[PDB]
RNA sequence: GAGCAGAGUGGCGCAGGAGCGUGCUGGGCCCAUAACCCAGAGGCGAUGGAUCGAAACCAUCCUCUGCUACCA
RNA sequence: AGCAUG
RNA sequence: CGGUCCUGACGUGCGAAUCGGUCGUCCGACCUGGGUAUAGGGGCGAAAGACUAAUCGAACCAUCUAGUAGCUGGUUCCCUC
RNA sequence: CGACUGUUUAAUUAAAACAAAGCAUCGCGAAGGCCCGCGGCGGGUGUUGACGCGAUGUGAUUUCUGCCCAGUGCUCUGAAUGUCAAAGUGAAGAAAUUCAAUGAAGCGCGGGUAAACGGCGGGAGUAACUAUGACUCUCUUAAGGUAGCCAAAUGCCUCGUCA
RNA sequence: ACGGGCUUGGCGGAAUCAGCGGGGAAAGAAGACCCUGUUGAGCUUGACUCUAGUCUGGCACGGUGAAGAGACAUGAUCGUU
RNA sequence: CUCCGGGGACAGUGCCAGGUGGGGAGUUUGACUGGGGCGGUACACCUGUCAAACGGUAACGCAGGUGUCCUAAGGCGAGCUCAGGGAGGACAGAAACCUCCCGUGGAGCAGAAGGGCAAAAGCUCGCUUGAUCUUGAUUUUCAGUACGAAUACAGACCGUGAAAGCGGGGCCUCACGAUCCUUCUGACCUUUUGGGUUUUAAGCAGGAGGUGUCAGAAAAGUUACCACAGGGAUAACUGGCUUGUGGCGGCCAAGCGUUCAUAGCGACGUCGCUUUUUGAUCCUUCGAUGUCGGCUCUUCCUAUCAUUGUGAAGCAGAAUUCACC
């Protein structure tokens, strides 16, 4: 997405290949919004079970 | 500023100078059924969004002070609307301020 | 703006599966009285690759 | 250059009716030094003005610190 | 419970 | 199959993108005919806002439409006061 | 600089840009996740079932992946005072109407999360030639830039200083 | 406010050929830079006003019984909810 | 007596209601301006000056102020006189309080400035609410429109003083706001429609809620992917006026030059030239005058580095400086 134009992502556009908003979007979003991790309860790396 | 709670002056009822009681003005509540608001309420409903202006751009931060005067004749009870200058500090019956004494 | 692409996908012009060489949709045996009570027997013929 | 922040005990700081931790000095414990305990001394950048009264308010200055000075 | 140094 | 460099030729050209030498790849994510599917705020995109019939940061055709313009251009014989 | 092969603005840019395997998150056990559709027991993934499908970031191999949940997002539990529409309930009134109680999600209140978006200080004194200053004092933050790397395709001063 | 034409001077001689690139503020295209317009479009968000979708409550489809807490027609059966 | 199982009065659907919703739609994103932007408010008001001795008069001119404050700092009446200075008195002093004298305002009058004011317009007392109800006229800005502010009356009802009088806000110049809508106040008020009663609603008059872009739209950005109508009314390059600045050159002569102002320099001052520097301006050019460097090539200037001919040196030679054609 970040190497797409804004006009065809929501991540696209910009000087710099930078996401530029929050990638955790709601579970309730619109679709053509609803990209990045999905209602995500936890990021990052997983440390233990 | 200050105002005392009593004053005499003219009554229009009577029709000669009275005591009076002062209180301060106080807006009434929004009728539902005032032939505005029910025109308003009309025109906002259905599709369309906001029909009438808001206005946004606040300038003032001081109201004018309205007394409510009401003649303490038993019967009479005459009511007027006497409004001074605006100030941003009011008040009813204070002390009144004396002089030649330490601060 | 415009349709992403993973919005466009729900349409399936392009994105259909390629389904012509598959040997079939694997399923169980469909259930009878002969399963449901005793049991029956079958062989096995070939093992494919689909 | 315009806006803006900040000058206060030896050093770093709080803040309308001059102080903190550290520093310094005297005495304690110890063979002695620090640590520890008991006390003490030390001073609002300048000018003018509003105010019964200001380090704090309002102007001008003396420094110092940061932000912009684009487009061809 | 704290107890560095010559 | 493609199109680096000469920023060469040409640049009212042979050509509304061609020519020469030099170049990249050449058993694969390979090249290609026909059939077939996706249609305009839609498609399709190994992603350049690229491509969608010489037209694309929203195709083309007709109509609403003689759209509006505080803005450019023009505005047709004579004499007299 | 990019691992490589590959791809790209037909007609000014073939590249360091795109992709790529590798790596890491996120959602979903089918009445489901993601999505299309004006509409239906509609439709794609799906002739599919977690060694799967869908959404993202980074970009072969080697060696590592430091601290911050305060800010904005995301997500997890609803009983304390909260707030909170419509409908329904009760009462007053001749009735329109008014009042009162109760009261869903959401927002507040409370945890988790940075391979989520992102962020990662200043002022003084100090060693027995000057000079640095390991060390100490202080103000301050959610944390005050760790391992590494450099006048670099990233450094104004700058044509920085030495070779 | 850098004339081929005007003023003052210098001066001037038919018709032509091959080159040339000083000048004709040479040609092309109602400047793409800048500003104005109460003219726009692509895109974005903490702009204003809405909206698909989505989450939740009520009503209808919408039934048959048994137990618990209840308003009910000072303990209790009986029936209204 | 339901084809078998599995759910089940719940999914679900239809209609309302509340959230969320740049996924998507529509639109907006002030003006003045020595180009625009950043800055500022010269956008609504007041004081002195500019302003050229009636009045009026501009610039992003100069120096300042306002969006308030006041139950008295409003209104009467009476009684006093202030700033400061001098001479005295226990603690007491440079500064505490008491006394006398001088004292035209040198004080004060809420605020900026200007004007005005002494048995007062200031200070202290006593009483009070003319800061109240009402119709017109006039002044100021001015179109002789409005708001705001002000003036002179008139009619009630009052305060104060013995009274004459004074007073319907602040000693004067500023201190503020239309239509529509909402809210309060007033009447034995009008309508509420085929008649009547009663709630309700709408009228009439006066206040209030506000538009500071202040005669008063409801309003965030970006475009280096860009479009259109125009502008030389307006910038970037060239040309023009100027010459602060840069460059160059003079006059005077304190001093340097071992003595010696001027061989060569020359401070404190002062007078010019050039457009090969940069500034200021915006006159030409936006229906287009091809922007920086280098290459190539011609010509011109002199403010002369070298060369020819010279004059002067702190010119012995050599070398080097100053000046001339
Ligand atoms: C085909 O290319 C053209 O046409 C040229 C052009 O684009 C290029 C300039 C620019 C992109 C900035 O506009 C242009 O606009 O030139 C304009 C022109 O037309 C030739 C006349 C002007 C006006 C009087 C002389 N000068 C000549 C050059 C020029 C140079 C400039 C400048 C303005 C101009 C203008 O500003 C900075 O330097
Ligand atoms: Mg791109
Ligand atoms: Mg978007
Ligand atoms: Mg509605
Ligand atoms: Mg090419
Ligand atoms: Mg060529
Ligand atoms: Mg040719
Ligand atoms: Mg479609
Ligand atoms: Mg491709
Ligand atoms: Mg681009
Ligand atoms: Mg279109
Ligand atoms: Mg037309
Ligand atoms: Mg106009
Ligand atoms: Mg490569
Ligand atoms: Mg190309
Ligand atoms: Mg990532
Ligand atoms: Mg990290
Ligand atoms: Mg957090
Ligand atoms: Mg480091
Ligand atoms: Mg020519
Ligand atoms: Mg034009
Ligand atoms: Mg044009
Ligand atoms: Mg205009
Ligand atoms: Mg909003
Ligand atoms: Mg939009
Ligand atoms: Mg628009
Ligand atoms: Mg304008
Ligand atoms: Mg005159
Ligand atoms: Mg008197
Ligand atoms: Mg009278
Ligand atoms: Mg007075
Ligand atoms: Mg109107
Ligand atoms: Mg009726
Ligand atoms: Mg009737
Ligand atoms: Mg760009
Ligand atoms: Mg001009
Ligand atoms: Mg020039
Ligand atoms: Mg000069
Ligand atoms: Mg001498
Ligand atoms: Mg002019
Ligand atoms: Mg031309
Ligand atoms: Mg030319
Ligand atoms: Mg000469
Ligand atoms: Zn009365």
């Amino acid at each position: 997405g970040v190497a797409m134009n804004p006009v065809e992502h929501p991540f696209g556009g910009g000087n710099h290949q930078h996401i530029g908003k929050p990638s955790t979007i709601r579970r309730d979003a619109p679709a053509g919004r609803k990209v990045g991790l999905i209602a995500a309860r936890r990021t990052g790396r997983l440390r233990g079970t | 500023v200050n105002v005392p709670k009593t004053r005499r002056t003219f009554c229009k009822k009577c029709g000669k100078h009275q005591p009076h009681k002062v209180t301060q003005y106080k807006k009434g509540k929004d009728s539902l059924y005032a032939q505005g608001k029910r025109r308003y309420d009309r025109k906002q409903s259905g599709y369309g969004g906001q029909t009438k202006p808001i206005f946004r751009k606040k300038a003032k931060t001081t109201k004018k002070i309205v007394l409510r005067l009401e003649c303490v004749e038993p019967n009479c009870r005459s009511k007027r609307m006497l409004a001074i200058k605006r100030c941003k500090h009011f008040e009813l019956g204070g002390d009144k301020k004396r002089k030649g004494q330490v601060i | 703006g415009r349709v992403i692409r993973g919005q466009r996908k729900g349409a399936g012009s392009v994105f259909r599966a390629h389904v012509k060489h598959r040997k079939g949709a694997a399923r169980l045996r469909a259930v009878d009285f002969a399963e449901r009570h005793g049991y029956i027997k079958g062989i096995v013929k070939d093992i494919i690759h689909d």
